[PDB]
């Protein structure tokens, strides 16, 4: 079965989905730990645009905290709480 | 089942050199840490040692850096630490352990544990004498007997009576240090005294060290 | 390095209580970090045995009445419901860093009903006394409190500087000591006297309990 | 609140979830087409396998078929069918 | 260069009826391609108007009875209800490729009841017998069918050759036809005679109906 | 939105004559904009296209070197060069967008202009009552002897449209149009309410005013 093109169109434009993001990436001058698990679910900004010169950008922003396991390889580990960032709102905006 | 058990160790003088060994089965030291931890006669736990048997990382507590080593045979599944040096505090029960991976810092598998005497005393084997009971008949249908293993060194001793089939009521004590620099000990078990006449009660003593392995049977005069 | 401090160093509790116990590290960590102590239990002559893990976490096997919580410095280890076969040392281990660290202990023993000693008394074997030594042996079986009073009357006489006493570990299953008092003499003094006794003292027992016999 | 280690270890362990991948990379030799929506929605294997040596991949795969707005600049438009790799299930494999 | 060919050349459908017109395109383009085609309307003396975009959508504004559908090579247009007011030439567009290119068209006319025309004469002005020429007028008025017939009789001799019909496009709200009939003469020809008159057969009536007036 | 064309006329074969197209409500910019024409009685023909903001051209076969489009932004307006015009180019021109630069629908026409390819020279046309006497009277104006299309007619300055038929216009073996206007009123009217058409054929500035009364 084929999927109509406006459900696409629909399904696929600027909003805001859930989104597995490496921890590395949001912290990334940590040169101390890795992390278990290394990524997280965070609500994220995803799609398109339709549009080469229009990206979609975060208009309402939120905290969320985590704990995560934080090791440092050959000495130790314990679990931290860690804050990460999350979109309440994307939008379509100029570059 | 995933289990360790050392073996390795014994009377050494100091100035001198022990290696102990850690056999692992149903796992493969490969996938993570292999700790050995000590405890002295009456004391706490001290970390020792660490290995990371793929690359063969090492670390040791300040106590022993320079004098032990640690090591892991993974084709063997067996890790060793080599002790060196040996002073009279390095005397303890010496533990395997391992870490459950690479990512586990705490340690969830130990084995039974290897004792370890530094000392310049030498070897003695106990001899084993009965305790038997006073009387014969009894006000509380239950009489007493045991073994007094005494005179040895190092330690320890094993005993058990009746091959080991004989477990209810056992008590085998500590063994105490004597004014000669050599321990004694005595395990009694309390049994019904309307089978002596009939049953027979034997103790087996096991003294490793001095490869002594003596029974006797203990009975009322 | 970081030290661990346990408390207490010992305690006495009853059969069904809550028992807690507790770990602080001697480093600042915040209270948003957990999970790097580990709780341990021994019995006696065994190997240390894995109770809780990354602070709060229950190992395959360990029974519910067991928890464990704490962040920053403070760590608390919990049982719920203390059984008798809980009667052991309690070891925390910390592994935030290398060296992991143990704090030095906490000694549970279990509070149960007194029980009196049920006293025996040994005479020496023929075969020691054929070497020139003799043993006496006094058993006090079975008791509770550990708290016990032992006193050797060799012809009414009372001894002493010539007893050593052992005293078993708590038992698992029935929370009692022993305890073991042995006499030791030359066969040359031990032959020169008759009457050998053990007197017994214990809160179970409403007056001291003696045994005794003679020698021949 | 704070999402506790076990739930976050949980959900973002290797597992096929809806992700906004680009066309044009799905089909990296048409470059005659600009592609609306740029991005479609597919079931992905994504999330972490915490260990170096693993990595999240496709155990059972499908196809789906979805209508496009393939558009030639300066030549016309039209909509056309087109195929792309879903995953159904999703393991972590030795790399 | 892809040439569309669109079918029906022309129709005749009731006011309610659905109606379905056809569009092909000259190239072969599979099925599993669609929405390069445009729907318009045109009606008299107005510019085209979109109806349906990318082969299937609605054009904001646009009554939803019209719809559209297709793929490959072929699409629809339907009409699910007619309404006088669709009275029109419809035409589709393709632009899969360019030069975007048109079907030659659809004329829909919408069938009605039958209504015979009001018939009325009209004589020459005297202002235009000062230049020289004399047109002589009759008026078919709001009719259906578009069929009929008007004969000019000049002192009762039939007249060829000097008449000129024209027709209004379908009335867009009732559906119906005018037409006019002029008839031209030299100001010298048309004083030469007196009776003129104007004959009309429609199968909206019986018998013809006849209008004349006599030049005094 | 919407497009308004200027520039149709007359022009004799061989000449030359330029088309205008105001954009408002939009930006120009951001489509294409295409000209479409019209033959009289045929169907739609497309004749060029152009993306305004790099100003790329496409032409119909039919009038390749003959026409230029373009676009001029900062006025909002394209334009349509017609050279060497024929017989043939005779039609109605209409702008039209797409809409934007991803849509090859045309979405957005004008009115449309006329342009009309004769050797023929402009004449106005004569307006002559068509009187009624015989409840409902016709009556008309007849509009004669004209160059080129279009003539536009009202009735009572537009506020009389029910009823009213003007006809398409004829061609006269002259090689001049005429038409015809016609509305039906109540008789009983007639005396009291006045008919007047209004006619204009802008080609040669004609503009007529014509009372309509019986005899
Ligand atoms: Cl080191």
């Amino acid at each position: 079965e084929v999927v109509k093109f406006m459900d696409v169109y629909q399904r696929s434009y600027c909003h805001p989905i859930e989104t597995l993001v490496d921890i590395f990436q949001e912290y990334p001058d940590e040169i101390e730990y890795i992390f278990k698990p290394s990524c997280v679910p965070l609500m994220r900004c995803g799609g398109c645009c339709n549009d080469e010169g229009l990206e979609c950008v975060p208009t309402e922003e939120s905290n969320i905290t985590m704990q995560i396991m934080r090791i440092k390889p050959h000495q130790g580990q314990h679990i931290g709480e860690m804050s990460f960032l999350q979109h309440n709102k994307c939008e379509c905006r100029p570059k | 089942e995933v289990q360790l058990v050392e073996s390795g160790g014994g009377l050494v003088q100091p100035g001198g050199s022990l290696r102990l060994s850690c056999a692992a089965s149903g796992f493969n030291i490969k996938d993570t840490y292999i700790h050995w931890v000590r405890q002295a006669p009456g004391k706490g736990l001290e970390w020792v040692a660490r290995i990371y048997p793929t690359n063969g990382y090492t670390r040791y507590a300040d106590s022993v850096k320079g004098r032990f080593t640690i090591s892991a045979d993974t084709s063997k599944n067996t890790a060793y630490l080599q002790m060196n040096s040996l002073r009279a505090e390095d005397t303890a029960v010496y533990y395997c352990a391992r870490g459950g991976s690479f990512y586990y810092y705490y340690m969830d598998v130990w084995g039974q544990g290897t004792l370890v005497t530094v000392s310049s005393a030498s070897t003695k084997g106990p001899s084993v004498f009965p305790l038997a009971p006073s009387s014969k008949s009894t006000s509380g249908g239950t009489a007493a007997l045991g073994c007094l293993v005494k005179d040895y060194f190092p330690e320890p001793v094993t005993v058990s009576w009746n091959s080991g089939a004989l477990t209810s009521g056992v008590h085998t004590f500590p063994a105490v240090l004597q004014s000669s620099g050599l321990y004694s000990l005595s395990s009694v078990v309390t049994v019904p005294s309307s089978s002596l006449g009939t049953q027979t009660y034997i103790c087996n003593v096991n003294h490793k060290p001095s490869n002594t392995k003596v029974d006797k049977k203990v009975e009322p005069k | 390095d970081i030290q661990m401090t346990q408390s207490p160093s010992s305690l006495s509790a009853s059969v069904g209580d809550r028992v807690t116990i507790t770990c602080r590290a001697s480093q600042d960590i915040p209270r948003s970090i957990s999970g790097y102590v580990a709780w341990y239990q021994q019995k006696p002559g065994k190997a240390p045995k894995l109770l809780i893990y990354w602070g709060s976490y229950l190992y395959s096997g360990v029974p519910s009445r067991f928890s464990g919580s704490g962040s920053g410095t403070d760590f608390t280890l919990t049982i719920s419901s203390l059984q008798p076969e809980d009667f052991a040392t309690y070891y925390c281990q910390q592994h935030y860093t290398t060296p992991p660290t143990f704090g030095q202990g906490t000694k549970v023993e279990i509070k149960r009903t007194v029980a009196a000693p049920s006293v025996f008394i040994f005479p020496p074997s023929d075969e020691q006394l054929k070497s020139g030594t003799a043993s006496v042996v006094c058993l006090l079986n079975n008791f509770y409190p550990r708290e016990a009073k032992v006193q050797w009357k060799v012809d009414n006489a009372l001894q002493s500087g010539n007893s050593q006493e052992s005293v078993t570990e708590q038992d698992s299953k029935d929370s009692t000591y022993s305890l073991s008092s042995t006499l030791t003499l030359s066969k040359a003094d031990y032959e020169k006297h008759k009457v050998y006794a053990c007197e017994v003292t214990h809160q179970g027992l409403s007056s001291p309990v003696t045994k005794s016999f003679n020698r021949g």
